C-alpha cells in the first residue's frame, strides 16, 4: 500500500495496490501422439546398397524425423552430423528428406564432410560448405566382399570438373587423356573414369566395404511434409497450467465440458473470440479451458497514524483459490465478520463495509440503513409539532479550479 | 445454361466450435442467389476456388481432374471414387479427353433423391475439400432452404491450380469470391444460417 | 503476463496509474450517484397491518414479502425489462435488496406523513387528508377531493392498474435504461476485440512476436502492439470519463426529483409530469429510478361569459380568490381550476375604487349576508 | 530518438487536457448549482424541499470559501409533536363545514 | 480514398468504426435537444383573427 501510493503515511480507506494471480502447476503439451515416424531404420535394415558412382536419393516424406534416437546410439561403425548441434536437427523442417546412399570403403566416410575434400566427395556425392544433415555408416564385409574381389562397387576419380555441392555424375564414358580419340574402346591415352574398390574378406578394416545413408534434407515453396519429432505429456484437471494442444498455446483451468463439437472441430471461442474449449489430440475428450483465477488485491485500513493493523480483499477470488471470509465481492482475509449492522466507515461491496472497532481489530458487517420506524398511521389520527428548532446547515459547493496554463513547446522540448 | 443458388454453398471457414452466436468472417464464398452454370465434359477455369454439386448415387461422376495442363508435361490432379472408396493423385497422367464407364509422381492419397455437393479451393500449397450430403423433394434446381458444407482434407499438395474437369441427372458449378459473410451458430455448435453483407441493404 | 513486454511497458511511465486512477473515480461516482438518489430518510419507515387509505390501493407499488426479495409488483416487472482480460466488474456498495429498502422507506413514509418525512420527523396524516392538502396545494379548494373521494380513489387505483398492463406488453419505456446497460457492454466488447488487431505489427499475440524475430526487431514490434494496447485504454477511459458525465447529470436530476416531487410537491411546471402536480412514488429499476408521478388534469371543459370585476353600489367588486363567470343570465364566482359556482358576496369579494376606472365591468347584486 | 520523446510528451499532455477538460465541466455543474443557490436561497426563499437544506427554508447566508462557497442554511424544523383525533370536515345544521 | 492506405488503417480495428459512432452519437443528441426545448405543445394552437 505505502509503496503503490508513494507515501510513508496512509490515510483510512480501501485501496488497489497489485493483482493476484494464480501460478501455473506445471506445462501440458498435447501434439498429436507420436505417430507416422519417418522409415530411417528400414533403410538402415535394407539387403543392398549402391555403387557410390550411381549413388541412390531415396526418397522420405509426409512422416517425423527423430535425429536423437540416432545421435544418442553406438548402433554404426561411424555417425556424423554438421552445421548445427545434434538437438537442433530435432528442431527442423523440410519439404522432403533423402537417404542418400551407397557403399564405400571404411577410410573414405571421413571424406563426407561439409565443402571437405575426398575421392568420394569431390567426384561422386558433395556436400556445400555449411551443410546440415547426418552420416551414418556401417561395416558389410560379411555381404560386400567376396572371394577374387567383389568388382561392382566403384567410385569416380578421374573427371575435368570437381563436382559442385549435390552434383550428380552416373557415365562410365572413357576418359580421354591425350590426342588420341578413344572410340568408344578402352586402351592408350584412353581410360576408365571409375576405379573398382574389388572388395575382399581379407582386406583390412579400412579397406573392407561399409553401407552408408547420408541424411539430407529440401525445402522448397511446397509444405513442409517432414518436421522433427512431437514431444508428449500426460494430462490434468482442474488446476491452472500452462498449456498447448497441437501449437495453441496458452495458460488456463482445464475442466470436463459439455459442448457439442463437431468431428474436425479442434477448439471452441466465445462472442468476443475468447478460446475457451478444446479437443484432446491424445484422448478424443472436449475440455473447457477456465481462465486461471485473477483479481485486483484491496487494502482495507485504518488510518496508519492511529495502528497498523491491515485487512486484504481479494476482488473476485474465492477463498478456496487464494480470520478467513467469503464476501460477494470476493475473499476477505484479516477482518472479524460481526452480526450486529452499522453505518458504514469503509466500504467494501454487495452490502459489506469494514471498521476498526473494539482492544481493538478490523470488523466487517452488512451495513445498515437507518433506524426502523413504524409509523403511528391509523384512518383519523393526526400528529402536529408543538414547538419548533430552528437549524443552520452548512453546504460546501467548489467554484473554480486552479487557472493553469502551460507552454507545450517548454514542456516537450525544454 | 444457369440456375439459382438460392442460399447454397456455405462451409465452416475455420475448424472452430461456436454456440447460439452470430459471427462476420471474410473469405472465399459462393455468393448468395448467383447464377451457378448447370450441366447435365468440358474443362472449365477454376478462378479463386470452386463449388459443385450433383444428383447421384451411381458413381457415373467418378470424380475430377484438377490442374495447369491437365496433362502428362506436368504433375496433375486426379480424384477418383471406385465405389469402395477415393483415391488421389498428382502425377503427370495422359488419360482421355473424354473418358466414359465400361457398362513424376510428387503426392498421393486415399479416403436423384440424393444431392452431393462439394466445395474446392487452393491456397500457398495446400488443397482444401469440403461437402455435404442431403435428401431433396424437388425434381431439378437447388433447395433454397439452408445448409453447411463440413471440411474433409488439407492435403499438403504444393503444387497450383488454373483449370478442372469432372471425370464421367444433373451437375451444377458455382465459383467462390472474396465476401464477407454473417454465420449464424446453433446451441449445438453448427452453422444454420447467414447473410451475403454485399447483396442488398437490408444484407449489408 | 508476458515479462518481455511488461519490461517495455515500465519505459511508458506513470500511463497504466493514470488509467486505474480514473477508472477508480468513475467506480466511486457510481456509489454516490446511488446514495444521493435512494438514501434521503434517515429512517427506515414501514406501513401498518391497517392497509386504510382512503379506498386508494398501493399494493401494486408497496412490497410483498412473498416475492423474491422485498421488491414490489412494479419492481418486480422493471427488474424484467432490463436485461475477462484483466478487465474487472465491482458490484455496488449498495444490493437490489438494499435499494428496494430504501424505495419501501421512501414509499412509506409518503404514504403515512405526506412531505412531513422530508421535514423533520414524521408526522401521520390519514391519507385522504393527505390528498385533501395536495389538491389545495394546487389551488382547488379541498372539499372538492373530499365530494368526490371514491372518484378519486377509483381513477388512481385505474391508473396504477394501466402501468402494470404498460410495463408488461411494452419495454420501451426502459430503452433509457437498457441503453445504459448496451452502451457498456459494447464498450467492454470494443476494448476486449482490439487486443486482436496487428497495429502494423507482425502479429496480434506476444508469443508468436517472441517466437520467430530477434530480440532486438521483437522489442521494436511489441512496442507497436504496446502503443496501440494503450492507445485503446486511453480512448476507452476517455469515453467512460464523458458517459460518467452523462449518467451522474441524470442522477443529480434523479436525487433533485426524489426531493422536490417524491418528499413535497414541487410547483415547477411539468417538472415532475404533466398536468398539476399531487404526489409521486419512486420505484427502482435496473441501473436506475423510476418516478410514477400522481397528477391532477382537468376535464370536460365548459364556455363561460366572464368579466373582470362588477359593479354594484357604484363600488367595484374584484373577485377574493376566484373567478366571475356568467351561465348566459345569471353572474357566480368560480374557485379558477374546478367549475364550483356561488352566489357573489360582500365577503367572497373585496372592493377597489368605482366603475369608472376598469376596462370591461359589468353589473349585477352583490348579496350582502 | 527525441521523435519518440516528442510522441510520448505529447500524449502525456494530451490525456492532461482531456482529462481539465473533463474535471472543467464538473466544476462548471458545480458553479452553474451554486449561482443558481444564490439567486434561489440567498436572495429569496424556496419552496423546493431539500434544495436549501433539510427542514422549510427561511433564509441562507453565503460565505467566501478558497475556490468556492458556502451557504448557511437557516431551516425551521419542526418538533415535539402531538398526536390528536382528526376528521376532514364537520357537520353542523345538517352541512359540512371544512377548516 | 487510397486503396494502399486503406489497408494499412484495417490492422487498428476498432479505432476508424468507434469514431463513426461517436460523431453519430453526436448528431442524434442535437435532434434530441432540439425535439425538448420546442416539441413540448402537444397542438399547433393559434391566435384568432
Ligand atoms: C493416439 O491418439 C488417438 C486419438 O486421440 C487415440 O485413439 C489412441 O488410443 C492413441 N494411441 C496411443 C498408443 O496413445
Ligand atoms: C495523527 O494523530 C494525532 C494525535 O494527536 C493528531 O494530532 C494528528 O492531527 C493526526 N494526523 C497527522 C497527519 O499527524
Ligand atoms: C467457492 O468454492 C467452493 C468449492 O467447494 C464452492 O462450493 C463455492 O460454491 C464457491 N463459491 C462461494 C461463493 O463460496
Ligand atoms: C451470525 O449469524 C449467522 C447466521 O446468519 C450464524 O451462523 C452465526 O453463528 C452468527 N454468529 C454470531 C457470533 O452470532
Ligand atoms: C398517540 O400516538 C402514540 C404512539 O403511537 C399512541 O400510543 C397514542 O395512543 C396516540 N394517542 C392519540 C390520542 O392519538
Ligand atoms: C420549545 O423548545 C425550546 C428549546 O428548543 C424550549 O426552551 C421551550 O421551552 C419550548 N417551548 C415549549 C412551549 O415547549
Ligand atoms: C442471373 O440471375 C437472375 C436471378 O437469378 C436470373 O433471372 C437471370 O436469368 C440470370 N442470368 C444469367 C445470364 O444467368
Ligand atoms: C442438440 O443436441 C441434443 C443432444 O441430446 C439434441 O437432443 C437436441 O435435439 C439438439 N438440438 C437441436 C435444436 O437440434
Ligand atoms: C366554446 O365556444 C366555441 C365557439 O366557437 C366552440 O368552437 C367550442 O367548441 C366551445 N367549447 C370549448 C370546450 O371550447
Ligand atoms: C343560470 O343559473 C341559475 C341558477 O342555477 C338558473 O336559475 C338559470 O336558469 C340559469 N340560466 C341558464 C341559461 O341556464
Ligand atoms: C370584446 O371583444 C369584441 C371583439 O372581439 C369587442 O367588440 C368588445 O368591445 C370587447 N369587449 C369590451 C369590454 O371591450
Ligand atoms: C351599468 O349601470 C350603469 C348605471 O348604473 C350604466 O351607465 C352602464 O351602462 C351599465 N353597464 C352595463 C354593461 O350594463
Amino acid at each position: 500500500t505505502k509503496c503503490t501510493l508513494k507515501s510513508f503515511t496512509v490515510e483510512k480507506g480501501i485501496y488497489q495496490t497489485s493483482n493476484f494471480r494464480v501460478q501455473p502447476t506445471e506445462s501440458i503439451v498435447r501434439f498429436p501422439n507420436i505417430t507416422n515416424l519417418c522409415p530411417f531404420g528400414e533403410v538402415f535394415n535394407a539387403t543392398r546398397f549402391a555403387s557410390v558412382y550411381a549413388w541412390n536419393r531415396k526418397r522420405i516424406s509426409n512422416c517425423v524425423a527423430d535425429y536423437s534416437v540416432l545421435y544418442n546410439s553406438a548402433s554404426f561403425s561411424t555417425f556424423k552430423c554438421y552445421g548445427v548441434s545434434p538437438t537442433k536437427l530435432n528442431d527442423l523442417c523440410f519439404t522432403n528428406v533423402y537417404a542418400d546412399s551407397f557403399v564405400i570403403r571404411g577410410d573414405e566416410v571421413r571424406q563426407i564432410a561439409p565443402g571437405q575434400t575426398g575421392n568420394i566427395a569431390d567426384y561422386n556425392y558433395k556436400l556445400p560448405d555449411d551443410f546440415t544433415g547426418c552420416v551414418i555408416a556401417w561395416n558389410s564385409n560379411n555381404l560386400d566382399s567376396k572371394v577374387g574381389g567383389n568388382y561392382n562397387y566403384l567410385y569416380r576419380l578421374f573427371r575435368k570438373s570437381n563436382l559442385k555441392p549435390f552434383e550428380r555424375d552416373i557415365s562410365t564414358e572413357i576418359y580421354q587423356a591425350g590426342s588420341t580419340p578413344c572410340n568408344g574402346v578402352k586402351g592408350f591415352n584412353c581410360y576408365f573414369p571409375l576405379q573398382s574398390y574389388g572388395f575382399q574378406p581379407t582386406y583390412g578394416v579400412g579397406y573392407q566395404p561399409y553401407r552408408v545413408v547420408v541424411l539430407s534434407f529440401e525445402l522448397l515453396h511446397a509444405p513442409a511434409t517432414v518436421c522433427g519429432p512431437k514431444k508428449s505429456t500426460n494430462l490434468v484437471k482442474n488446476k491452472c497450467v500452462n498449456f498447448n494442444f497441437n501449437g495453441l498455446t496458452g495458460t488456463g483451468v482445464l475442466t470436463e465440458s459439455n459442448k457439442k463439437f463437431l468431428p474436425f472441430q479442434q477448439f471452441g471461442r466465445d462472442i468476443a473470440d475468447t478460446t475457451d474449449a478444446v479437443r484432446d489430440p491424445q484422448t478424443l475428450e472436449i475440455l473447457d479451458i477456465t481462465p486461471c483465477s485473477f483479481g485486483g488485491v484491496s487494502v482495507i485500513t485504518p488510518g496508519t497514524n492511529t495502528s497498523n493493523q491491515v485487512a486484504v480483499l481479494y476482488q473476485g477470488v474465492n477463498c478456496t483459490e487464494v480470520n478467513v471470509f467469503q464476501t460477494r465481492a470476493g475473499c476477505l482475509i484479516g477482518a472479524e465478520h460481526v452480526n450486529n449492522s452499522y453505518e458504514c466507515d469503509i466500504p467494501i461491496g454487495a452490502g459489506i463495509c469494514a471498521s476498526y472497532q473494539t482492544s481493538q481489530s478490523i470488523i466487517a458487517y452488512t451495513m445498515s440503513l437507518g433506524v426502523e420506524n413504524s409509523v403511528a398511521y391509523s384512518n383519523n389520527s393526526i400528529a402536529i409539532p408543538t414547538n419548533f428548532t430552528i437549524s443552520v446547515t452548512t453546504e460546501i459547493l467548489p467554484v473554480s479550479m486552479t487557472k493553469t496554463s502551460v507552454d507545450c513547446t517548454m514542456y516537450i522540448c525544454g | 445454361a444457369y440456375t439459382n443458388s438460392f442460399t447454397r454453398g456455405v462451409y465452416y471457414p475455420d475448424k472452430v466450435f461456436r454456440s447460439s452466436v452470430l459471427h462476420s468472417t471474410q473469405d472465399l464464398f459462393l455468393p448468395f442467389f448467383s447464377n451457378v452454370t448447370w450441366f447435365h465434359n468440358p474443362v472449365l477455369p477454376f478462378n479463386d476456388g470452386v463449388y459443385f454439386a450433383s444428383t447421384e448415387k451411381s458413381n457415373i461422376i467418378r470424380g475430377w481432374i484438377f490442374g495447369t495442363t491437365l496433362d502428362s508435361k506436368t504433375q496433375s490432379l486426379l480424384i477418383v471414387n471406385n465405389a469402395t472408396n477415393v483415391v488421389i493423385k498428382v502425377c503427370e497422367f495422359q488419360f482421355c479427353n473424354d473418358p466414359f464407364l465400361g457398362v513424376n509422381c510428387t503426392f498421393e492419397y486415399v479416403s436423384f433423391k440424393n444431392l452431393r455437393e462439394f466445395v474446392f479451393k487452393n491456397i500457398d500449397g495446400y488443397f482444401k475439400i469440403y461437402s455435404k450430403h442431403t435428401p431433396i423433394n424437388l425434381v431439378r434446381g437447388l433447395p433454397q432452404g439452408f445448409s453447411a458444407l463440413e471440411p474433409l482434407v488439407d492435403l499438403p499438395i504444393g503444387i497450383n491450380i488454373t483449370r478442372f474437369q469432372t471425370l464421367l441427372a444433373a451437375y451444377y458449378v458455382g465459383y467462390l469470391q472474396p465476401r464477407t459473410f454473417l454465420l449464424k451458430y446453433n446451441e449445438n455448435g453448427t452453422i444454420t444460417d447467414a447473410v451475403d453483407c454485399a447483396l442488398d441493404p437490408l444484407s449489408e | 503476463d508476458s515479462t518481455e513486454c511488461s519490461n517495455l511497458l515500465l519505459q511508458y511511465g506513470s500511463f497504466c496509474t493514470q488509467l486505474n486512477r480514473a477508472l477508480t473515480g468513475i467506480a466511486v461516482e457510481q456509489d454516490k450517484n446511488t446514495q444521493e438518489v435512494f438514501a434521503q430518510v434517515k429512517q427506515i419507515y414501514k406501513t401498518p397491518p391497517i392497509k386504510d387509505f382512503g379506498g386508494f390501493n398501493f399494493s401494486q407499488i408497496l412490497p410483498d414479502p412473498s416475492k423474491p426479495s422485498k421488491r414490489s409488483f412494479i419492481e418486480d416487472l422493471l427488474f424484467n425489462k432490463v436485461t475477462f482480460n484483466g478487465l474487472t466488474v465491482l458490484p455496488p456498495l449498495l444490493t437490489d435488496e438494499m435499494i428496494a429498502q430504501y424505495t419501501s422507506a421512501l414509499l412509506a413514509g409518503t404514504i403515512t406523513s405526506g412531505w412531513t418525512f422530508g421535514a423533520g420527523a414524521a408526522l401521520q396524516i390519514p391519507f385522504a387528508m393527505q390528498m385533501a392538502y395536495r389538491f389545495n396545494g394546487i389551488g382547488v379548494t379541498q372539499n372538492v377531493l373530499y365530494e368526490n373521494q371514491k372518484l378519486i380513489a377509483n381513477q388512481f387505483n385505474s391508473a396504477i392498474g394501466k402501468i402494470q398492463d404498460s410495463l408488461s406488453s411494452t419495454a420501451s419505456a426502459l430503452g433509457k435504461l437498457q441503453d445504459v446497460v448496451n452502451q457498456n457492454a459494447q464498450a467492454l466488447n470494443t476494448l476486449v476485440k482490439q487486443l486482436s488487431s496487428n497495429f502494423g505489427a507482425i502479429s496480434s499475440v506476444l508469443n508468436d512476436i517472441l517466437s520467430r524475430l530477434d530480440k532486438v526487431e521483437a522489442e521494436v514490434q511489441i512496442d507497436r502492439l504496446i502503443t496501440g494496447r494503450l492507445q485503446s485504454l486511453q480512448t476507452y477511459v476517455t469515453q467512460q470519463l464523458i458517459r460518467a458525465a452523462e449518467i451522474r447529470a441524470s442522477a443529480n436530476l434523479a436525487a433533485t426529483k426524489m426531493s422536490e416531487c417524491v418528499l413535497g410537491q414541487s410547483k415547477r411546471v411539468d417538472f415532475c409530469g404533466k398536468g398539476y402536480h399531487l404526489m409521486s412514488f419512486p420505484q427502482s429499476a435496473p441501473h436506475g429510478v423510476v418516478f410514477l408521478h400522481v397528477t391532477y388534469v382537468p376535464a370536460q371543459e365548459k364556455n363561460f361569459t366572464t368579466a373582470p370585476a362588477i359593479c354594484h353600489d357604484g363600488k367595484a367588486h374584484f373577485p377574493r380568490e376566484g373567478v366571475f363567470v356568467s351561465n348566459g343570465t345569471h353572474w357566480f364566482v368560480t374557485q379558477r381550476n374546478f367549475y364550483e359556482p356561488q352566489i357573489i358576496t360582500t365577503d367572497n369579494t373585496f372592493v377597489s375604487g368605482n366603475c369608472d376606472v376598469v376596462i370591461g365591468i359589468v353589473n349585477n347584486t352583490v348579496y350582502d349576508p
